[PDB]
């Protein structure tokens, strides 16, 4: 199944201790998941991501649910992102 | 080219209509207007304009405004025909420096 999208999605791959991120887009939520795991070395199964807005776990099934440039933070199966706290 | 091409037939007109980005090399407050559609086109221009030797690659294009690394070619063509692209040939100072 190759669902044809209307426009290339957009997201920002930000790491936790990298002090930087990887802005990249694509017409396939899955395609982005790979490039991110290739530049950050983070497999989908043994490694996922979490919205940097509220620490929302994101993967290849809940990534497209986010708008364009989705703050995708790096999160392996072991650490969790507290979430943009205001304390 | 007179063939009516505004949406029908492949080779659309909005296929990266040249993106005149402004490349800048750290240690030198000098921006350069470079018309490039796909990243490959921009990168090269930044190499001949900033002299990014191939020994400094992989180069890192981080936006001077935000600093997001642009190591792709599907999200850096959205900005208007003009953006501050800080070229970092694995040497130029980064646009972050713990500046959170």
């Amino acid at each position: 199944m190759c669902a044809v999208l209307r426009q290339p999605k957009c997201v920002k791959l930000r790491a936790l201790h990298s002090a930087c991120k990887f802005g990249v887009a694509a017409r396939s939520c899955q395609e982005l998941l790979r490039k991110g795991c290739v530049r950050f070395q983070l497999p989908m199964p043994g490694s996922r991501l979490c919205l940097y807005e509220d620490g929302t776990e994101v993967t290849d099934d809940c990534f497209p649910g986010l708008p364009n440039d989705a703050e995708l933070l790096l999160l392996t199966a072991g650490e969790t992102w507290h979430g943009y706290v205001s304390d | 080219m007179e063939l009516s091409r505004g949406a029908s037939a492949p080779d659309p007109d909005d296929v990266r209509p040249l993106k005149p980005c402004l490349l800048r090399r750290n240690h030198s407050r000098d921006q350069h207007g470079v018309a490039a559609s796909s990243l490959e086109e921009l990168r090269s221009k930044a190499c001949e304009l900033l002299a990014i030797d191939k020994s400094l690659t992989p180069i890192t294009l981080v936006l001077a405004e935000d600093g997001t690394i642009v190591d792709d070619d599907d999200y850096f063509l959205c900005l208007p025909s003009n953006t501050k692209f800080v070229a970092l040939a694995c040497n130029e100072k980064w646009t972050y420096n713990d500046s959170d």
